[PDB]
């Protein structure tokens, strides 16, 4: 098989500006290569095929060179519509094989996140289980740390930390902190805090709530 | 990015057992033009091309898969079909068909894509949980409230918000797996004009498990 | 030959001519020669445990060879049309080889990073085996002949071969050839190998089909004179008393008519069935299948004697091992499903052979008398017999062309088994080599074997033509032949061609027998 | 139709490759058709020459005839001719009927 | 003798992941390589031999490939039982020669 190895494995963009990808291939493909642009959660879209042309409804900011081995693929001005990831793909000769991809984030400003706890519901306390959560939504950049502590005392073990992917309107990012224990050992506490470290600030943004207050 | 097709299939298969999808086409003809192909990316991210079916009806399959891999088509019901067989854990991923302008060039239309996860572990709905204010003051402005949906395992929950408010800020948190199960949330943020006085509702569907269950906050 | 560096030590001969009687098809294709085993023979066997069935010893050499014993390697699929559509037979008389435009190459792989340039000097020696004094290898229906198609690059196989033993072990008995110990002719680039063969008296491979079939031989208009038994007992009011009389063979009675000679031998096989339902869900795959057996292992029979592949109407069916079996191209090695083969089928003999899963006739077992019913039996091995006729494995164009007749003290008729033209002296083997290149040697002496030499391959093409004879067709039959012709239907690839990715594929096995002779 | 001599048998093609160069095989053997070759190609120069026959100019035509010639004025480029930086070019498309013979 | 060097000494992964050991021959093996792997305070277990073939009962998430003088072993997604260091073996001639060895720390 024929291997596409691309070049920039992720790229941060902001709409207007330039992007260059590059994708090389082990043997000479003869111009039979294609783009392809898929966006979080979709499906892949052909951007370009036989190296440089333009597939119907492609805007002209795209465009593709290259031959032999070495192809780019080059987005002269940025679109919101642009964040996605691309790939290549060779059609050169069976089985056809793609490139590993490109990240192209698009989206910006900083921004300190909006924190947010939530004790665990009855529901959950009722089959035993424990779980506090922080929600730490807007922030920019994607670079954030959630500390947990249990009437002041941090605590590592079980954490479970998720970003989401970078907002296609405002380009901002959020992320969800969830500390679960058990119901003995969460009772055995009044006050659970998470701090949350950003670039926004030197003192972290803190959220608390004490046990017995209901 | 954008396309049209569209995939069908269960979304739970348990391993030795075969897998089998449909790919039903509108606006257009899957006889007179182009070679119908399936691909499929695996949860990491890669594309892989399993194989294609032509408009005259012949086939080709990546020689990976040859051996347990069988594409068909129903010209009448203008869909196209993939078999595969002896499926392992491996063969868990998104499954998409795809049409190719065919002579010079390659993949044109592709589909949504269908999930797949092959398991035995056992399919287990998840357990959701309301999250909701938890402090000493009332909120200001607006209001952002959420939903635990934890140790689920086969992949892929659809958590829907039902507010007052016709105007949210909606965030679905990327679900993970720890210990074998995944855990996932959401959050929505409201006007504090419309929470405790009206109703918000998360719905959280987990097809494999044919489950669904809704949580109201508060 | 020789000549210089800048200089074609050959030209690119590869046309296909008819005249009439003859037909010489010529053919070329450049190859590439590795340096095997690091350039040392290596000794060989089976894996301790393996079945029994499946023992062996012997060496693998750091020479390879050249072959081209698949008839596509010179016919293309429209001359071979041409051949099989006209021809009650053919066979071979002479031929012509040549290696020339040798170059060769060295490898640096320095860290990441491999570069390859011209070794000028160094050598690559070939060496034609026309004493016949190595283990004829070639005609054991391996791989690595030349490519169907031209325009195809290759790699030449190496050189191994099998002796005698016991079990995993070598047997004295058993000798160890050294290639080395041959007068290789030393070639450097500029320099070519060229060399001629003729072959022996053979038989024309039979291309034709025959229209009459052994019982179905006589004429029907006239009863023959001769009287066979028609009855046995006859009607005695109520009972059968025992009387015996006798009829003239006629029309009507045909299957009782009285002949002259009699069908082809028979070794039975098992039959199985294209379609996946109708055969036994289980492992007979070795269990059931037909076989023979020396100094207690038991091989399989392959290409069995040959025989018809399936009655009337069944061409869904065929023998375990009665059959050459081919690949779709692509097919992988092992395990296949059916639908990645092409089984060869040859129904064109039932006319004379036996059909491969049936057995061959019924011979009578008791005797009897008043107080004893006649015995009978059916048989399911019958050698050969006098007066017994028949016909040989068709050929296929992508199949064997000849094979080594066994130097031994008895041989019955030697048309090869797998099919092709059984030869006693058959084309020498030709090999190759390329001379070592030790790689800097240090400056204090040491009495030990090189072992470090220049990374380094070969390259260059090969040439062989050969000269065919015919035999013409010649029947007064009326009505129209059966002859092989191409799908009119529109396809979205042409049979014998290459696909959108190039790779050129042969569609279906093409046999030989087309046109029809009578019996 | 598209203009010049119809030929029967016209100059038969000529046609040009190089011979593979397989780059490094590999010490085992394997039956698949060579794949990685020698990245390489040629060059080196060509010649034609041709022949060609003429039926000279015939008529008692007094008054004088119509010619190809190049325009007098100056220009910043010669026809025909290569421009500043070397790049030839043909102005016009230049027929052949010129001169004049009756019907 | 032969000299067969492997690439990482060490590397860490978890239950899941694929990994990739590389082992290269100071000379032309010729595909007479195999590979091993050992529990700590356990002996070798034998995973592959002549660089391709798995031994039987072992899982076809293990495979090897290579020619020449450096060949290569992955797992597609490592187990817990995996754990362990992993060696290459030559055994083109003699005396047979092992690898530095890879070891692996699932966890």
């Amino acid at each position: 098989d024929i291997q596409m190895t691309q070049s920039s494995s992720s790229f941060s963009v902001s709409l207007g500006d330039r992007v260059t990808i590059t994708c090389k291939a082990s043997e000479d493909i003869h111009n039979r290569l294609a783009w392809y642009k898929q966006k979080p959660g979709n499906a892949p879209r052909l951007l370009i095929s036989g190296a440089t042309s333009l597939e119907t409804g492609v805007p002209s900011r795209f465009s593709g060179s290259g031959s032999g081995k070495d192809y780019t693929l080059s987005i002269t001005s940025l679109q919101n519509e642009d964040v996605a990831t691309y790939y290549c793909q060779q059609y050169w000769i069976g089985p056809f094989t793609f490139g590993s991809g490109t990240n192209l984030e698009i989206k910006r400003a900083d921004a300190a996140p909006t924190v947010s706890i939530f004790p665990p519901s009855s529901e959950q306390l009722t089959s035993g289980g424990a779980s506090v959560v922080c929600f730490l939504n807007n922030f920019y950049p994607k670079d954030i740390n959630v500390k947990w502590k249990i009437d002041g005392s941090e605590r590592q073990n079980g954490v479970l930390n998720s970003w989401t992917d970078q907002d296609s309107k405002d380009s901002t990012y959020s992320m969800s902190s969830t500390l679960t224990l058990t119901k003995d050992e969460y009772e055995r506490h009044n006050s659970y805090t998470c701090e949350a470290t950003h670039k926004t600030s030197t003192s972290p943004i803190v959220k608390s709530f004490n046990r017995n207050e209901c | 990015s954008d396309v049209q097709l569209q995939e069908s299939g269960p979304d739970l298969v348990k391993p030795s057992q075969s897998l089998s999808l449909t790919c039903t086409v509108t606006g257009y003809s899957i006889t007179s033009g182009y070679t119908w192909h399936w691909i499929r990316q695996f949860p990491g991210n890669k594309q892989e091309w399993m194989g294609y079916i032509h408009f005259s009806g012949y086939t080709n399959y990546n020689p990976s898969l040859k051996s347990r891999v069988s594409i068909t088509r129903d010209t009448s019901k203008n869909q196209f079909f993939l078999h595969l067989n002896s499926v392992t854990t491996e063969d868990t991923a998104t499954y998409y068909c795809a049409r190719g302008d065919y002579g010079y060039e390659w993949f044109t239309y592709w589909g949504q894509g269908t999930l797949v996860t092959v398991s035995a572990a056992k399919t287990t709905p998840p357990s959701v949980y309301p999250l909701a204010p938890g402090c000493g003051d009332t909120t200001g402005s607006s209001v952002t409230l959420g939903c635990l949906v934890k140790g689920y395992f086969p992949e892929s929950v659809t958590v829907t918000w039902n507010s007052g408010s016709l105007s949210s800020s909606v965030h679905t948190f990327p679900a993970l797996l720890q210990s074998g199960l995944y855990t996932m949330s959401s959050s929505v943020t409201v006007p504090s004009s419309t929470w405790p006085s009206q109703t918000v509702t998360c719905s959280v569907a987990h097809p494999a498990s044919s489950t669904t269950v809704d949580k109201k906050l508060e | 030959g020789a000549d210089g560096v800048g200089n074609s030590s050959g030209n690119w001969h590869c046309d296909s001519t008819w005249m009439g009687d003859r037909v010489i098809t010529t053919s070329t294709r450049t190859w590439a020669l590795p340096t095997y085993n690091n350039h040392l023979y290596k000794q060989i066997s089976s894996q301790s445990g393996a079945s029994n069935d499946n023992h062996y010893f012997g060496y693998s050499t750091p020479w390879g060879y050249f072959d081209f014993n698949r008839f596509h390697c010179h016919f293309s699929p429209r001359d071979w049309q041409r051949l099989i559509n006209n021809n009650w037979g053919f066979r071979p008389k002479r031929l012509n080889f040549k290696l020339f435009n040798i170059q060769v190459k060295e490898v640096t792989q320095n860290d990441g990073t491999t570069t390859i340039a011209n070794n000028l000097t160094s050598t690559v020696q070939v060496f034609t085996d026309s004493e016949y004094q190595l283990p004829y290898v070639l005609g054991s229906a391996h791989q690595g002949c030349l490519p169907p198609f031209p325009a195809d690059v290759f790699m030449v196989p190496q050189y191994g071969y099998l002796t005698l033993n016991n079990g995993s072990q070598a047997v004295g008995r058993s000798s160890f050839y050294c290639l080395e110990y041959f007068p290789s002719q030393m070639l450097r680039t500029g320099n070519n190998f060229t060399f001629s063969y003729t072959f022996e008296d053979v038989p024309f491979h039979s291309s034709y089909a025959h229209s009459q079939s052994l019982d179905r031989l006589m004429n029907p208009l006239i009863d023959q004179y001769l009287y066979y038994l028609s009855r046995t007992n006859t009607p005695s009011g109520t009972t059968t008393q025992s009387r015996l009389q006798f009829s003239q063979a006629g029309a009507s009675d045909i299957r009782d008519q009285s002949r002259n000679w009699l069908p082809g031998p028979c070794y039975r096989q098992q039959r199985v069935s294209k379609t996946s339902a109708d055969n036994n869900n289980s492992e007979y795959s070795w269990t059931g299948a037909t076989k023979y057996h020396l100094n207690g292992r038991d091989s399989l029979v392959n290409p069995g004697p040959a025989m018809a592949s399936h009655k009337d109407d069944e061409e869904k069916f065929f023998p375990q091992s009665g059959v050459l079996i081919f690949g779709k191209q692509g097919s992988e090695k092992t395990n296949v499903d059916i639908e990645k083969v092409m089984i060869t089928d040859e129904e064109e003999i039932r006319t004379t052979n036996p059909v491969a899963t049936e057995q061959y006739g019924s011979v009578s077992t008791n005797l009897q008398r008043g107080n004893r019913q006649a015995a009978t039996a059916d048989v399911n091995t019958q050698g050969v017999l006098p007066g017994m006729v028949w016909q040989d494995r068709d050929v296929y164009l992508q199949g064997p062309i000849w094979a080594k007749i066994p130097h031994t003290d008895g041989h019955f008729h030697p048309s090869p088994l797998m099919g092709g033209f059984g030869l006693k002296h058959p084309p020498p083997q030709i090999l190759i080599k390329n001379t070592p290149v030790p790689a800097n040697p240090s400056t204090t002496f040491s009495a030990a074997k090189f072992a470090s030499f220049i990374t380094q391959y070969s390259t260059g093409q090969v040439s062989v033509e050969i000269e065919w004879e015919l035999q013409k067709e010649n029947s007064k039959r009326w009505n129209p032949e059966i002859q092989y012709t191409s799908n009119y239907n529109k396809s979205v690839n042409v049979d014998f061609t290459v696909d959108t990715n190039g790779v050129y594929s042969e569609p279906r096995p093409i046999g030989t027998r087309y046109l029809t002779r009578n019996l």
